[PDB]
């Protein structure tokens, strides 16, 4: 017949294969299509959805749902830190298991902007102030709002509106971090100050609970595909 | 403004004051089935007035320690008018749904309910190799209670508010829609719900189509002269119900 | 070629606009760049969103199960092995399916086959090559009970045959539902009256495969161990769903022991200390 | 019956040729270069949109 | 010679294999072709026969 | 592209016309659709029936024999193995051909060939690759009577030359009949004055296989066994005819004892109780 | 010598290449694409037809 | 299949092969690439360059 | 088709131009021609600069590391073996990429597997063939810890499977640097701080292979060992610096003893004498 | 989807053909014929360059 000469790689089995190969039922008819509403055509629609931060996951508060209670309440001077956590969606141990910690580590390397969302679940005749605060690295963690407030930073008034947006913009050496942790890839620290103090009238609880929200923005990535660190299993599921 | 919000479906009519938007399904409004889709040869029954309205169901008590509340939404109607009479003369439904839900107080009073819609919510269950009543994943118009710790009942589903019963993150129970009740903006939720199944038609007895979670994130708090009582009612309407299969009734 | 959205230039802001103030209440997730809040320069980004579409993401083999089946035995049960066919005994193609409530996907089945020589008094013989039959059986066909028995002749099942040493069989498989999609959740029961089982068990039916060695009897045992590695392709998904938190128990049901949301800090503000 | 269809690149900086061998679809390839998307229905599934600059629950 | 490379799935037999292969008689006269009366082309022009039911089955 | 007839819709009736009402004594099969009896709707059938015909019904790989022959035996006759051919000996291909009276197709023969060593002292031994030969007689033809025959020179007879470990051996056959169809059913006998046989077992006719090893003598007993896979295809079919109920006997006649027609019931009526 | 003919694909949502290697037609594969039928000849099998409205035997 | 023979030089590696094998990660998304300077092309632009003669090599 | 430059015909000069004078003080390499100083002819010259382009030099396969393990143990940690990847543990490859600073091409992996059987008391077996399986992990991935142990399952991770005495298992690989270019050499800390580590240690993180047999426990032991060529292709570099001089000593850092400027000569003049 | 491009020959005294065969750039063979260069950022590599018959450094 012809000739032809082997290379190396033949008769071996790679699991990112993409040939082709014979049918075991021949001209088998496939069912009609249906359109189902909802259908995703990339993770990346998924990973755009806002969902809720465990901010508050301190020691045993993970097995109820206080995880997600933000406190705040009327302070004696002004000015202290509310709560505070590190830009590492997918090895923080804040947003780990949230969607975006979720499908982030089911990759290797990440890209792109972050968006952060606070609601205010207190009381309609409450007020208040806040300082949201993105500081890139470098230095360390902010230690006060002097050192808080020369950074990125948004000053967010409670009214009508009851949510605010800190877009963490993409500031990196690199086009790409990794998401598991490196002292070389290190992106930041996300921290909330009081502006002003929680001034409420009479008849009215003092103590409110603020929650948190994140999403990915239009330019995000996500790059070399792994295994999840979660899944562990023993046996089989007999 | 866009506050104010008027629905009409039949001889029932919702006009709201202080509601947010209207979430629709994944952008999809609910219509009939084509003849492109279909799967049954015979003619559909489409009563339209005597069906697609608002039904009202029990209204559930929201203290300072409540947890969360499900309804499963083909079930939940059984007994509502000629819904429930369609469901049980026919083999085969198709309908869309809206879901109204109010929840009123005043501007001294704090708390943050969500209320999601969630398509095939197979839950589990308490005791890992038992068996489920059906009294226990629906009780018809009467509301299932999560818990707040590791329940361990007998035929029972594992009721925690920290895995929704489905063994999941519940802050991460926002990809579904879903909107939020709180009470200092907020007086209601309006969700318009498509037919979402793997069949165009399909049983309302022996499938569960969604389920409707009410979980409160922010705790529902007041002061010591403020009222006590706070209410949760559930409104639902079939829209487009369509029907096939006519026979004698009953479900066995 | 489609890329990520360009970062556009802006300068400093005094007006009653607010791209930050917004209403999470509504089920709406904003939609706020960073020029709309901070000053930014122009970038012209390149990256494009290839690896994470629906199609590379499920489209990678991953070991469904492992089948074991031995050449000699004094029991006939114990030389021939069968599987019930589902995706739902590993966690990790489980956990990547689950992601989304419907699917639709044609299938690619690998089967890696090792044969290891069993400890015996008379290990010193030459063994001719070993030939596997993969037979499966669609859902309501007959059962072979012996590894001589007659109903291993696949007159009209899908069959493979496969000598020792050389590449692992491969076969193509299309959408093999009686639905519309592969439907990864069933929340309902099997009896109109609402008994029964609960749960996706219900819609499995997808048939199940039968191993055998052709060679008959050997004069020395060898145990036999074939293992099974799907690739979903052609694939569609819809209504999407948050992963799972908590481990796995059995491949029927879905049931669980409570898992804690994440994991603790034992502090709620960071600082420039032991963090 | 060839196909001509460009490759995967980087940027800043192909044409391979395909030919289907077998009777069915089913046994063709993986379609791993559709790079669409549309976050319309889970983000913004809402009635009466948003415009982003206007206080939206005004 | 070409070089190429062996996919999966070779040198394997496949009950629903449709493949080439070669003759065993090169250039054999088949005897010529006669219209038969009755020729089906589908198993479903025969099931759309009417045929006789036996309900009464019941106990010889 | 052959869809199946779409449903169309229909209204309410009341006229003189009456699809339902017919007679079956003519031999006619009422053309009665759904629609002539109740109110349908319009349903856009896209269904094939692609899976139903001729061609896909028969053209699978069926085993029609299993043949077996040693490599050293003390006498010659099972050093060697021989089968005359025929599709009658395995029921489900047999019974698959018979839906038929007559049939024109051309044959794709595959074989299967399997040796085990057989049970003896000196099993310890160093067997290099066994060679088998495969060859076909058309009728007429000289028959070996030994392994060692002059025989099995293969100067003019069909053969097929296989070394042990490679892909099964496969060759092509057209149709081979002196008539224009393989006759499945011959009702006559093969005298002139109806005497002789009575059957199909005058038109069979067509030669015979011959099985061997090609190497010589080996100091130890091995035994192969060889299996034939006919595939039927380029089909073409006459005059169709209703399955057999019964259970075969032999592969020469098509004798049979009687057979009930159906499972029996112990009512006539269906109820809601334990039916 | 190369023929291209549409593949065996689902509905509501191709073109494989043949070419053959043999000098004979009894080598070629299987004509698994004939989807025609007539059952004019084992249903109404009757001289003077039957017009399934009229009586029909009246 | 199609009728084809293995020609010598068959399933052997040869350090200066030049052919195509398959990738491992497959749609892999490389990063851009940026101009730096000081681009060689050819060693032969670096063997141009002056550089110092050690003539003095004489006993330590 | 680039050729070099032809030397061009030449005369007598008497002139105040000065081609030999000039001044290296300025970091410039003078461009005289042969033809500036002295007399030359016309020649026509053919020569190529092909075998000496950045493509032609670096693109050869070069051995990087030899991986043993073996395939049966009392301690587990002896029947596989892991490597984590670099370029720097053999000198010839390592001094041929340190010619340049940063590099970007991509790579072509060659592997080279043979088996030994070790000396044992029961070396009379037959063993059946060995299949060996080498698995990549990308940075951050789960560990196997035993041959036995379930995160061999390459679900997500890269694999490629070989059965003895084929051809060399090669698959190709593209540029995985999160920067722009594979930088050779960094001059720097890996903590802000400016502790740490020193040098080219902290941009390594590229993986590391694992490599075990797929088959079970024998009766014997074999001892695998398996050499990884790396091939350059599509080459890039930039910004070239010295060869070194001074041999090796680590792979992590690049430090050295001083080593002598050249090959002493023991004389400065030469002559006719014996030198 | 064939190119067509010379072999390295010598002077005084071809045309192979090339098919790729995967959907990916990094596994094409090697660029083993560009054989241009520019020496002029190594030689040369100064401001108000020099003219080689002047004093340069005049
Ligand atoms: C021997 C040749 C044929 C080989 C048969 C092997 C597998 C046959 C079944 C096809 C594989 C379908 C596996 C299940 C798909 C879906 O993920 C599940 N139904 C749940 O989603
Ligand atoms: C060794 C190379 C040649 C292999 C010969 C094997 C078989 C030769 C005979 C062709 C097969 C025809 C089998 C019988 C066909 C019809 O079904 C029967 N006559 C009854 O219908
Ligand atoms: C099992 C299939 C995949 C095989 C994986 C083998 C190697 C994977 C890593 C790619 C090779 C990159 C080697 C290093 C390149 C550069 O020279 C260094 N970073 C230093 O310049």
């Amino acid at each position: 017949g012809l000739p032809v000469m082997n290379t190396p790689g033949s008769n071996q089995f790679l699991t990112s294969d993409d040939y082709q190969s014979p049918t075991a039922m021949p001209q088998f008819d496939v069912t009609p299509e249906m359109n189902i509403p909802g259908e995703v055509k990339n993770l990346m629609e998924i990973a755009e959805v806002d969902s809720v931060v465990p901010v508050n996951n301190v020691n045993e508060n993970v097995n109820s749902l206080e995880a997600y209670r933000i406190p705040v309440h009327s302070v004696t001077e002004t000015g202290a830190q509310v709560f505070g956590f590190t830009l590492q969606p997918g090895a923080d141990t804040v947003m780990e298991r949230t969607l975006l910690g979720e499908i982030l580590n089911y990759y290797a390397n990440w890209s792109g902007s972050i968006k952060l969302t606070f609601m205010y679940c207190g009381s309609a005749m409450a007020t208040g102030k806040f300082l949201l605060a993105y500081s890139p690295p470098g230095a360390g963690v902010p230690k006060n709002r002097r050192e808080a407030m020369l950074g990125t930073h948004i000053i967010w008034d409670i009214g009508l509106q009851s949510s605010c947006v800190l877009c963490v913009p993409w500031i990196s050496q690199t086009h790409y971090r990794f998401v598991s942790k490196d002292i070389y890839t290190d992106a930041g620290f996300i921290t909330c100050w009081y502006q002003t103090s929680i001034v409420v009238p009479a008849e009215v609880q003092n103590q409110s609970v603020i929650l948190c929200f994140v999403s990915a923005c239009n330019d995000f990535s996500v790059r070399l595909l792994r295994d999840s660190p979660f899944v562990r299993q023993t046996a089989f599921y007999q | 403004s866009d506050r104010v919000r008027s629905i009409t479906l039949g001889n029932s009519t919702i006009t709201t004051q202080e509601s947010a938007n209207v979430v629709v399904g994944y952008g999809v409004w609910p219509d009939y089935l084509s003849d492109e889709e279909a799967t049954a040869e015979d003619q559909p029954t489409q009563p339209d007035v005597a069906t697609c309205r608002f039904y009202t169901l029990d209204s559930v008590s929201w203290m300072k320690e409540s947890q969360g509340w499900w309804w499963k939404f083909p079930d939940a109607l059984r007994d509502m008018g000629l819904f429930g009479q369609n469901m049980q003369y026919h083999y085969l439904g198709r309908s869309g749904y809206t879901i109204h839900v109010q929840c009123n107080a005043s501007k001294f009073h704090q708390g943050c309910l969500l209320v999601v819609c969630v398509p095939e919510a197979e839950m589990g269950a308490a005791n890992i190799n038992e068996k489920i009543n059906r009294e226990h994943l629906s009780n018809g118009e009467v509301a299932n209670t999560f818990s707040g710790t590791k329940s361990s009942n007998t035929n029972d589903v594992q009721q925690a508010v920290f895995n929704a019963g489905m063994g999941v993150a519940v802050g991460n129970l926002t990809i579904f829609p879903h909107q939020w009740i709180n009470l200092r903006t907020n007086n209601c939720a309006t969700i318009v719900m498509p037919y979402i199944n793997s069949v165009p038609m399909d049983n309302m007895f022996r499938h569960y189509n969604f389920t409707l979670m009410i979980i409160p994130f922010a705790k529902l708090d007041y002061a010591a002269g403020s009222s006590t009582y706070i209410p949760i009612t559930v409104t639902v309407a079939p829209m487009c119900a369509e029907y096939n299969g006519l026979r004698l009734a009953g479900h066995q | 070629v489609v890329r990520v959205a360009d970062t556009m230039p802006s300068g400093p802001s005094n007006s009653e606009s607010i791209p930050a103030l917004t209403a999470a209440e509504t089920g709406h997730t904003s939609q706020v760049v960073p020029s709309d809040t901070i000053q930014t320069r122009h970038v012209r980004n390149f990256h494009v969103r290839s690896e994470s579409s629906v199609e590379n993401f499920l489209s990678r083999s991953a070991c469904v199960y492992i089948v074991e089946y031995k050449t000699r035995d004094d029991t006939p049960d114990k030389m021939y092995d069968s599987w019930v066919i589902n995706t739902r005994q590993v966690a990790q193609l489980r956990r990547k399916l689950e992601f989304f409530t419907y699917v639709r996907f044609d299938v690619e089945v690998t089967f890696v086959i090792t044969s290891v020589q069993d400890d015996s008094t008379r290990q010193n013989t030459d063994t001719p090559a070993l030939t596997h039959q993969i037979m499966y059986v669609p859902p309501g066909g007959p059962i072979p009970q012996a590894v001589d028995d007659y109903n291993w002749q696949t007159s009209t099942n899908p069959s493979v045959f496969w000598t020792e040493g050389n590449a692992p069989p491969r076969m193509s498989i299309p959408f093999m539902s009686v639905g519309n999609a592969y439907s990864n959740f069933y929340d309902g029961w099997s009896h109109f009256s609402q008994t029964g089982v609960y749960g996706f068990n219900t819609l499995n039916n997808m048939g199940k495969l039968y191993f055998r060695h052709v060679n008959d009897k050997t004069i020395s045992p060898i145990t036999s161990k074939v293992r099974i590695y799907f690739k979903p392709k052609h694939v569609k998904a819809w209504v999407p769903r948050p992963p799972r938190l908590c481990e796995y128990t059995h491949k029927d049901n879905v049931d669980f022991e409570p898992k804690g949301v994440t994991t603790s800090r034992t502090q709620l503000t960071i600082s420039n200390s032991t963090h | 019956g060839a196909q001509v269809s460009t490759q995967k690149t980087g940027a800043h900086e192909i044409h391979y040729t395909n030919i289907n061998y077998y009777k069915d679809a089913a046994s063709n390839s993986a379609n791993r270069q559709d790079f669409t998307q549309d976050p319309g229905k889970f983000t913004e599934p809402v009635k009466d949109i948003m415009v982003k600059s206007l206080p939206a629950l005004n």
